[PDB]
């Protein structure tokens, strides 16, 4: 199992600095030895084998080199320290001691796989344990994708492995906005090129005037007046690919923000020989008459046998009863069929329960989705029903295979604030937790194997269907329209978008319409990839339907958009029917063949290693990745094992010294960061939030223990490239231990989306998405804005106290600017925060920069949060601009509604709603693609209900601008026009 | 208006909540979210959604004389029938106190015992998730008191295999304090392995109470969900009278 706590012994969070081990001899004696905490093996295993003498039948020992210590785990792993050089602090013991053994089988081997146990925090022989088929068959079957993607890494020359390790961080297309262009000197770029000369590493500067699309090629050509690379200044980023030089994302940044470029030239050996050659070995386990489903002649019919136990109390529950439903994604089949009410105390049914659906009319993504309810006749007329465990089962196996026969299946916790009687979202599959209610069942039996067909064996005119299809995926379709988009499913293919509308009109549930609409998406036209990842959602679990928008993807789907999305693309694997499909087997190519996507596909799947419902999917995975990326395991083993120990080290804080002072617990952070070991891990790593900042040494004086009730941790790192000065010297980070970051994480990714989709239109509402990734368990990191206070610092009663501490630092002819940034930043968080329904703000939310950009922080709430705890159901504008904003934008002008400075931040704000209205479908599906991740305030479809009401969806455009300007009036009681 | 299955200016996701787990047939009208009335009706588990013009030219000169029509005569002619309405009037009843401030009142006293069962739901929630997690840390716990118990007792069957047969050549050679060193250090192993015995026994008892414990919070939380539930319900329906009964815009 996965590691309980983070301490260095089971019980006991941190060694003292030395500790008794006992020591288990190959002849049967047993040595007690004290040991430093922070002592290697080898200094160990040297001062055993000196005491060893003194002790009986030490003429049978042989020389100490000839052995290794291996012992239990924290994980129960009966693990083997081959790397001697670990300290006893670093071993994660379960209990202090230490057997001598003789090191026997694959040595090389058994070092991967603890590496590789040590990424994902699960021991890998653990996967070799699993009786399942299906899993054993996705270990050895996505080794074609390993070797497809190390192969390809190692095709071409070193620049291959350098793309793979430093990928160009580039945008989606070459051309550039008009509001981008305009602040370009007639098309043309000034950037600064940096050269390190070979003696003393003098800096040389070197200032060029370019075109904007010059290839990086083009730029070194200009600083000669030819095979060199250019490299950000200050991080690892390299422009590599013949890209333009504005599409790169650095560059095309500068040119908003008015920026000077800086780069650094370098040698192409310089790096190439700087990279390691990634090596990718195949493991051990790679080494060692049937009737079809049209054939049978019968409905379909389940037969519930009985229940181990249920955790109820009879007094308060009058009984309870199986509900059961065949279920194609979120929609029925055929009704729900129950069964009958029995006691609490005796859960047996004996019982067939009938569903009216013939069974060649099963599609082959049909489940069955179950619960135990209890039901109680209480007050009145009317029943409660309360479901008390749940669980979902493919009817269809991986080899396409009917379920038939008995089938035990230990079912789930109700999730938290999930109140229907089923949940055919959650995942398939029985509870790996064996001490839970088991449900007996059993499948009728026809005499053989039954199996799916083969693909071979399966065979207002142009307007309003263009209405159709320009409509959010959870729009209203009634049965007219499904009844006349598939008599039109023909004529759909000149509007290729309306394929998500055409399947959700097809009966499913008829075996004819599905023969039909698989050979309508054979030969389907592409699609956009962010109209494609609808088709991966919970609606479309169709095998032919998610291959389609998989293959969309591979073609259409750039690097950058595939890294903005990938917090999504990861949620929807859990959707999946099966382990091996081909949107993993995609998303893990593109993960080893890019380095910045392989990052992010790590941690966001080792952030939900605890979830016991994806824990053995992810693992699967994640061993696969581990595997095959390379050199970049090392630098992923030192980013788990520093994050370790800050988690370590919260726990302390808040578990055995909750309750001392700030100066006693400050005292015990500085005493135990100054540690070797603790100074070994959280010193020179790639940061979690980025890969391409360099984390270099601690600076201890700047670390500090933030005054919350969690204890958050502000981390401060040198930037140890060569420039630092020229982006930043200091890295700050804050690392958090106690709340979860999964809603802060999705709500920055769509400022991000948003903030995106108004510079490509020409806005340039400047905001702020700050890193924040989801590490583990209630874990994670949040990236520090440099020169940001919030406005209550900067209060500390006066209204223009905030604009006058911007006139300040912005004094003479940067008034304009700062005051043109304030508005802008206001604009795009007013916008932002009433679609997404973020918590009310106030004082302590909103933080300026010495800038004049304001932005927002601590987006734990999004959408209707309050309608559950409080009946009233409203829109609410939680970011109400307060006469302190106003008197800012209006250049401390009175009456700041009616100045000419005002009026123009108003069409900031309708050009920005209206621009997000007019991509709702990206951000509805973004939501949808989430709705599995668990997050409880994003549970169903009705819950992504709420942005069509702020977006105003089922009215026109111009009725949503006029249902905005209302919310605007209502919340600042006047002045919007 | 005063059709039992007309509700006005209502929600689809309200539709969804009011027709959830009902039979073929449940069907309820109201004004189309924008058309100007949309009919849903349950029907192999699906809330089916049928516009109102309803198709072709129209054969109805009014709703009510299409609802009552389509009841007994089935929708067959279109593609079951509108066999159970919804009434307005059914939660009519629940709201009996009548008057602006008897109403209200009661909405006081149902809201403020649904936050207290709301917090008391809460805290539950945090015991229920903190025992679960503590119960799966204690059984990784005793899988790793298993094999350390198996290799201390590895220990043991080394110590027996090697001695014995040094023991009888020390037996003849007189030398008896190299047997008191061996048996020493065994009586050292014997005794640590009844230690580690002794540890996973009274985690195995600590693990066994708290598997109790989480069986009943698991019920506890099992008896105030319906509760809770229906004490929501009823404050949203004392809370919708009070808005009906008064100032409209
Ligand atoms: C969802 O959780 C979160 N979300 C975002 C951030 C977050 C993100 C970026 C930030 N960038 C810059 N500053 C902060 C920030 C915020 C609040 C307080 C301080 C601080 O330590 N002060 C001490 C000195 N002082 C005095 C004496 O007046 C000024 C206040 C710094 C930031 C906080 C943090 C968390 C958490 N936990």
């Amino acid at each position: 199992p996965p590691r309980p706590s983070s301490g260095e012994l089971w019980g006991i969070h941190l060694m003292p600095p030395r500790i008794l081990v006992e020591c288990l001899l190959p002849n049967g004696m047993i040595v007690t030895l004290e040991c430093l905490r922070e002592a290697t093996l080898i200094t160990i295993k040297h001062e055993l084998f000196k005491e060893a003498r003194k002790y009986p039948l030490h003429q049978l020992l042989q020389d100490e080199s000839s052995y290794i210590f291996v012992s239990v785990t924290q994980e129960a792993e009966r693990e083997e320290f081959f790397d001697e050089t670990r300290r006893l602090c670093d071993l994660r013991l379960f209990q202090p001691f230490l057997k001598v053994i003789e090191p026997v089988g694959n040595r090389e081997e058994k070092i991967l796989n603890r590496e590789i146990g040590f990424a994902i925090g699960m021991p890998v022989c653990e996967f070799d344990m699993v009786k399942d088929p299906e899993v054993q068959d996705f270990r050895r079957n996505i080794l074609n994708v390993c070797k497809e993607a190390v192969d390809l890494r190692d095709l071409n020359s070193p620049h291959s492995r350098a793309m793979y390790v430093y990928p160009p961080n580039v945008e989606s297309s070459p051309e550039l906005p008009k509001h981008i262009y305009n602040k370009l000197d007639k098309g043309q770029i000034i950037v600064v090129i940096w050269v390190i000369v070979s003696p003393n590493n003098d800096k040389q500067k070197y200032t060029l005037k370019i075109n904007h699309d010059c290839v990086p090629e083009q730029v070194i050509a200009e600083a000669i007046r030819g095979k060199y690379i250019l490299k950000v200044c200050g991080c690892d980023e390299y422009f590599l690919e013949k890209y333009p030089l504005s599409q790169y994302k650095y560059i095309r940044s500068c040119i908003m923000l008015g920026r000077m470029p800086n780069l650094m030239l370098m040698a192409k050996e310089s790096l190439y020989s700087q990279l390691p050659m990634d090596c990718f070995t195949m493991p051990s386990y790679s080494r060692r008459s049937t009737k079809s489903l049209w054939v049978i002649n019968s409905a379909l019919r389940i037969k519930i046998l009985c229940a181990t136990y249920v955790n109820v109390n009879i007094r308060d529950i009058d009984k309870i009863y199986v509900r059961t439903g065949i279920y194609h994604g979120g929609e029925p089949l055929c009704d729900n069929v129950n069964t009958q009410r029995v006691p609490c105390s005796n859960p047996r049914w004996n019982e067939w329960l009938n569903y009216d659906i013939y069974i060649p009319d099963l599609p082959r993504a049909a489940r069955l989705c179950l619960s135990i309810c209890s039901v109680k006749g209480r007050k009145g007329a009317k029943e409660e029903h309360c479901p008390l465990a749940w669980g979902n089962i493919n009817l269809f196996d991986y080899t396409d295979t009917l379920v038939s026969g008995k089938m035990a299946l230990n079912l789930w916790p109700v999730p938290h604030g999930l109140e229907d009687l089923l949940n055919p979202i959650g995942v398939t599959g029985s509870n790996p937790n064996k001490e839970t209610p088991c449900l007996e069942l059993e499948f009728d039996w026809f005499s053989s194997v039954v199996k799916f067909p083969d693909m071979s064996v399966i065979e207002n005119d142009k307007e309003q269907l263009k209405a159709i299809s320009t409509r959010d995926p959870l729009s209203e379709i009634t049965e007219q329209e499904k009844d006349f988009l598939w008599s039109h499913r023909h004529y759909c293919v000149t509007i290729p978008e309306i394929l998500p509308k055409l399947l959700l009109s097809v009966k499913w549930n008829s075996r004819d319409e599905v023969a039909q609409m698989y050979c309508l998406v054979k030969d389907w036209p592409p699609i956009k990839p962010e109209q494609a990842m609808e088709l991966l959602d919970c609606n479309y679990p169709d095998p032919m339907v998610r291959g389609f928008a998989v293959r969309c993807l591979e073609k259409y789907l750039t690097d950058d958009k595939l890294s903005q999305y990938l917090i999504q693309l990861v949620q929807v694997l859990k959707y999946e029917q099966y382990l091996d499909n081909l949107l993993v087997r995609f998303l893990l190519k593109k993960a080893l063949t890019n380095q910045r996507i392989g990052h992010f596909f790590f941690w966001h799947l080792k952030s939900e290693m605890h979830n016991k419902t994806v824990s053995q999917r992810f693992g699967l995975l994640l061993e696969s990745y581990c595997r095959a990326c390379g050199m970049y395991l090392k630098h992923l083993n030192r980013q788990v094992e520093a994050m370790e120990k800050l988690i370590n080290l919260t726990d302390i804080l808040k578990q055995e010294k909750k309750d001392e002072t700030q100066k006693v617990q400050m005292k015990f952070l500085v005493e135990q960061m100054r540690r070797p070991d603790f100074m070994d891990a959280l010193q020179g790593f790639l940061s979690p939030l980025n890969p391409a900042h360099q984390l270099g040494n601690l600076r201890l004086e700047e670390c500090r223990i933030m005054s919350s009730a969690k204890r958050p941790l502000w981390l401060n790192w040198e930037n140890p490239d060569i420039m630092s000065e020229l982006l930043f010297q200091n890295n700050e980070i804050i690392f958090k231990n106690g709340d979860d970051l999964r809603q802060d994480m999705l709500t920055l990714q769509i400022i991000r989306i948003m903030e995106n989709i108004w510079q490509n239109q020409g806005l340039d509402l400047r905001m702020l998405p700050y890193g924040c990734l989801s590490i583990g368990d209630c874990v994670g990191l949040i990236e520090v804005v440099r020169n940001s206070h919030t406005i209550m610092q900067i209060q500390c009663f006066n209204s223009h106290t905030l604009h006058q501490w911007l006139k300040d630092k912005n004094k003479g002819e940067i008034y304009d600017a700062a005051i043109d940034l304030f508005t802008r930043s206001c604009a795009g968080y007013c916008v932002a925060t009433f679609i997404l329904g973020i918590g009310d703000r106030h004082n302590s939310n909103i933080m300026v920069k010495d800038d004049g950009q304001l932005f927002h922080i601590d987006f734990g709430h999004f959408l209707d949060h309050k309608k559950k705890k409080f009946g009233y159901k409203r829109e609410r504008v939680p970011f109400v601009l307060t006469q302190d904003f106003l008197i800012v934008i209006s250049k401390g002008a009175q009456e700041c509604t009616k100045t000419r400075e005002f009026e123009r931040f108003q069409e900031m704000c309708y050009k920005a709603y209206l621009a997000i209205r007019q991509h709702a479908n990206l951000f509805i599906n973004l939501f949808s693609m989430m709705l599995g991740s668990g997050m409880p305030e994003l549970q169903s479809f009705d819950d992504i209900a709420y942005i069509r009401k702020t977006l105003a969806l089922d009215k026109t455009e111009q009725e949503a601008l006029e249902y905005f300007m209302k919310q605007m009036n209502d919340a600042h009681h006047g002045g919007w026009t | 208006q005063d059709a039992e299955w007309y509700w006005g200016d209502i929600s689809r996701e309200e539709v969804n909540e009011k027709l959830r787990d009902t039979a073929d047939g449940t069907f309820l009208v109201r004004d189309a979210s924008t058309g100007d009335y949309t009919l849903t009706l349950r029907k192999g588990g699906n809330n089916k959604l049928i516009k109102i013009f309803f198709s072709d030219p129209l054969t109805f000169s009014s709703v009510v004389e299409l609802i009552n029509h389509y009841r007994n005569e089935s929708l067959a002619q279109y593609n079951v029938k509108l066999l159970y309405p919804v009434s307005k009037y059914q939660q009519d009843q629940v709201v009996k106190e009548d008057n602006i401030e008897a109403v209200g009142k009661k909405l006081h006293e149902y809201n403020t015992q649904f936050q207290e069962k709301s917090r008391e739901y809460d805290r539950l929630y945090e015991e229920y998730t903190r025992t679960s997690q503590e119960i799966q840390m204690k059984r990784t716990a005793i899988e790793a008191f298993n094999e350390t118990i198996k290799i201390f007792e590895e220990q043991c069957q080394t110590q027996e295999r090697y001695s014995k047969e040094y023991i009888e050549k020390f037996k003849r050679e007189g030398n008896e304090k190299e047997i008191q060193r061996i048996m020493h250090n065994y009586d050292k192993l014997k005794s640590r392995i009844s230690e580690i015995i002794d540890s996973r026994r009274r985690l195995e008892e600590d693990l066994k109470k708290q598997a109790a414990e989480y069986r009943e919070i698991d019920k506890r939380m099992n008896s105030i969900k319906p509760d809770l539930i229906q004490l929501r319900k009823t404050r949203d329906q004392y809370l919708m009278w009070l808005t009906q009964k008064g100032v409209r815009q």
